[PDB]
């Protein structure tokens, strides 16, 4: 009954199972991701070897825990791909790039469901609050013309192209919110950017962001009254990243206590947008 | 003991019924603001229930007696019968367990909605009378 | 019909809610949205206002229903803050250096100050209670502060000398000065460029909205160091281009509006509670 | 007292006792803390006289009231001795500071027990959650090399101090967290630092922080999943120090209202 | 308050008070205006001195007077403000000024509703008595021309401002009164004038006005059946202004049980914006 939506009934007296929490530490898999000035502070090579003797004392085997790095967080944001089962990847702070970390973290910590988008042939609107355009590449620049019920710009002429509105240039990912209602038409340079829109399902739960330093801002809603911090938000202060690296290894029940497997991984959700 | 007060009642006579539990409370549940404002953020007043033989009144207060004079404010509450009861034997406890939870309230003429979050205290100086 | 008069109103709670009366709120009422002068310098339109109100009459707003106005900073805006409509929001930048005058404006707009005029040279001052402080706007304010005793003698300064004075604001458009409760003052405003005034809070202000565009986010909106909430109406979103800025409150109006209410002044029932 | 053995019934509806706010002013003391510029910006010479007559106003007494100060938040944090009654600090916000203004408020608004180290003759291993190694001194550069069953390093030589793995370089306080149940070998400056082998317990309610400057930056917790804000870490705005002072005097019944004595 | 639709009722045997007007002097307020004239005549630089410590012996505390000062009629009216809780002010009759007097008296004896006005665009007209077109400024010049049905003008061609008709000269209060339902074209000097399209309500209560010299001629009302004398207007005989200035702190108790204080505006204006 794989697309059926049945009820359950369940008691309220049902004893509870066991502990169950050194059990996922054999079977699942771990994946970390820092950036690539880690490895220049560590002044080692063996510090893969070395940390993997570290997570064998808290359960892991040897062949579960996988490192991945990148350079920054522009370079990451092209093309987040996160494979393994439980992702943990631990950002820098940048007071300039305060918009590109919650770009980011808009992406990975939630669930979008795509569909294409040809600008060439057709004008496009956004439905509800769930719909946003998200475009990523090597360089994106989007501009905007906004039309009305007779397919005539307001304040943009349809023929030239210089008196669009604006959005973003050049960046490596861009999520974009306009009036949900109105057709619209776009000038994305599509040599190098690649557009499609998306809706929002839920949150993506298998993953967690480790802000290192600075400030508390993130702001995934996209939406001035409402800024939440959910508990797969970290912040800790740094001054060397040994202890960066001590701490995470150290309270690894903690940080998969706090997130749980992809709910479109799983069999059961057979005929849901399965994975 | 119906056929006996039939024949007591019809002389004149005085009767008596006795009763386990009656039902002489009208069925009841209301407030009254005696300090508001379109936001509802700074209220004051009481609610209650009045149901079978059942009283629970509770007053609230947003401030917490903040701005009162000897930081005390009074409440009461007063409910009228419909006939005379006598000898009656009467539990009273110090808190009302249906107006503890939060909830959403509407307005006075059902135009808009207001939330009440409580925390309780204990009632002070209290004072019930029996009239006549 | 009883204007001055407090009376209960009681109510019960069983009774069927009304309509949705969201729509008929935008039909009468208006709306200002306040941005720094350089906002406009990035859009390069003169028709943006024009293309802006388009977008507004698809969220319900007629035409001649939303004002737009400017300011140059938050350091000139704050000489003298006055607002008009009857819904509004104001638009501000993150600066690290202006901290505590991010949190004047905020506190000067958000609140609701009843106030009483002062005279330096004649009379010794001093405040009564927590709600009472000594709101100070103008065009340059410099205010030194002379606390005396119980015998009006001076505590640390000489009630003569003007330099043995001691000093709480340096060249300021706007102050706002918590001085101990309960002391007589001896003053020394600049009152040339300066107009200091003795005020006492009220309720909140309930029209209007603050958008802190871009930075952290932090505003003491009260005076002690103990608390410092943040309330429904103070809120903060982050930016690249003023026009995805724009977007974001022209889509979301049916939010922002819902956050704030009418200004309870404002009414015919406050009519001997300070406003008719 | 406190006890986690002898219970305490008592009962309800029992009268609330009078107002003993005003026995607890006259029978305590009260040490302000600040950093050595606000006293240059000021420059009076008797403004610690100035204070005492404001504090006076709200009942603490004539001989309760001391002033005292320090340079910086590096050069408080050598050896902080806090011993009065009631205490508060004033930190100023620095930017780059802001790993060292965590680990001060660790050390001041929680309990330590703390027991010592021999980094010549023992190895030492971190039993609890809640165990960990404050170093204090002048110049702590701290080494730390992990260990395996047989007595053997794992990413260095035991022998050679060079390869091992440093977590600080030259700090006058260092709170370190290392992974639970693995022995290890140490090597720290011991001419100018001691390393101690503390353990958390509740908090103290003799002492308090109000931040002066920017935001909130504080995780006085160990692990990246908490990082709570309490009742008295508090933080204001500033522009003029002697404006700061005036608001600490005036609230005074907000500020020792979160804290308690040391009893 | 949110219920003021409610009856009160009360009973004709109940008790009196014991009169709080000490109360009344205690917590409140007190400005008293006066032209710059007295204060040439009056030679002291001590005066606010002096008389704040004769209003101490009527019950008024030592921070509570406070004196304010204009120096005509004409200048005044430009923005009067009203900043404390009781206000007593200080005239000096003429008889070239006699309208200009009843003007600056219909102001602040009364609650007003005012709207502004875009003259340029659009085409104005008054829809009751209760409405007046209340202008203030430097100096400005005012020139109506009454519209028929078919927009076309009536003893003024609509083009032309030269055959407009004049209402006011260089005046800086005017209240104009026109017949109410015709539409109309305006000729206001905006440079240095603001009008505004504004309405009557209740008298304000707590501003007395206290003439100095000449006879009771005072209109308010707009009809020319109805020339009332409120409780609230005064007249004074002068010779000296010491005379004046004992003879309003000995009464300042006959004055106090006339103005009733409730109706504080907040502001420091004298009338109310579209509110
Ligand atoms: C609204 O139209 O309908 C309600 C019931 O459906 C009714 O209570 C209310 O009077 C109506 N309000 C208005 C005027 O829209
Ligand atoms: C806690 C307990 O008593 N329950 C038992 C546990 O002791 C045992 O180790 C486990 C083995 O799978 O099975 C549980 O039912
Ligand atoms: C000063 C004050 O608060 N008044 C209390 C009073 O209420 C109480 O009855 C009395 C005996 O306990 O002690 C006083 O201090
Ligand atoms: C003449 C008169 O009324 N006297 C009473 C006075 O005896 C009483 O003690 C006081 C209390 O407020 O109130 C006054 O009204
Ligand atoms: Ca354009
Ligand atoms: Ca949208
Ligand atoms: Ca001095
Ligand atoms: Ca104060
Ligand atoms: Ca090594
Ligand atoms: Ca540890
Ligand atoms: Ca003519
Ligand atoms: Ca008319």
């Amino acid at each position: 009954n794989y697309g059926i939506n049945l009820p359950i009934t369940g008691s309220m007296d049902t004893a509870y199972a066991n502990s169950t929490q050194e059990e996922t530490f054999l079977t699942s898999t771990l994946c970390l991701y820092y950036p690539t000035e880690a490895a220049t502070e560590i002044n080692d090579n063996s510090w893969k070897d070395t940390l993997s003797q570290l997570f064998l004392t808290k359960g892991w085997p040897t062949g579960s825990v996988y490192f991945k790095e990148y350079t920054n967080i522009a370079s990451f944001s092209v093309d987040p791909q996160l494979y393994c089962d439980y992702n943990v990847v631990l950002m820098k702070y940048d007071a300039t790039l305060q918009l590109d970390m919650s770009e980011l973290a808009d992406l990975i910590l939630n669930e979008w469901l795509c569909n294409p988008m040809d600008i060439t042939l057709y004008y496009y609107q956004q439905t509800d609050e769930a719909n946003k355009w998200i475009s990523m590449g090597s360089s994106c620049t989007i501009k905007v013309c906004p039309l009305n019920t007779q397919t005539l710009g307001i304040g943009c002429l349809t023929t030239d192209a210089t008196t669009f509105e604006e959005v973003a240039t050049a960046e490596k990912l861009v999520i974009t919110d306009v009036v949900d209602g109105v057709n619209h038409k776009l000038d994305v340079t599509t040599a190098t950017c690649t557009i499609r829109n998306c809706k929002k399902l839920g949150p993506r739960e298998n993953v967690a962001v480790i802000q290192v330093g600075g400030s508390d801002i993130l702001d995934i809603t996209a939406d001035p009254t409402t800024a939440p911090q959910t508990e797969r938000m970290m912040r800790i202060n740094w001054k060397k990243w040994w202890q960066v690296f001590y701490t995470v290894v150290d309270y690894v029940d903690q940080i998969i206590q706090v997130m749980s497997k992809r709910s479109r991984s799983l069999n059961s959700a057979a005929f849901y947008y399965r994975v | 003991e119906y056929i006996e007060n039939w024949n007591l009642q019809n002389r004149r006579q005085r009767t008596g019924f006795t009763f386990h539990k009656p039902n002489i409370f009208p069925y009841s549940a209301s407030f009254t603001l005696n300090r508001s404002q379109p936001a509802h953020d700074n209220l004051m007043g009481t609610m209650w229930l009045n149901a079978g033989s059942e009283i629970q009144v509770a007053g609230f207060d947003y401030s917490c007696a903040i701005n009162a004079p000897a930081n005390i404010q009074q409440f009461e509450h007063i409910v009228p019968l419909r006939r005379v009861l006598t000898t009656a034997t009467i539990t009273l406890l110090p808190d009302a367990e249906r107006f503890s939870f939060p909830r959403v309230i509407n307005s006075a003429d059902g135009a808009t909605t207001w939330f009440f979050n409580p925390v309780i205290l204990r009632p002070n100086n209290v004072e019930v009378e029996f009239l006549l």
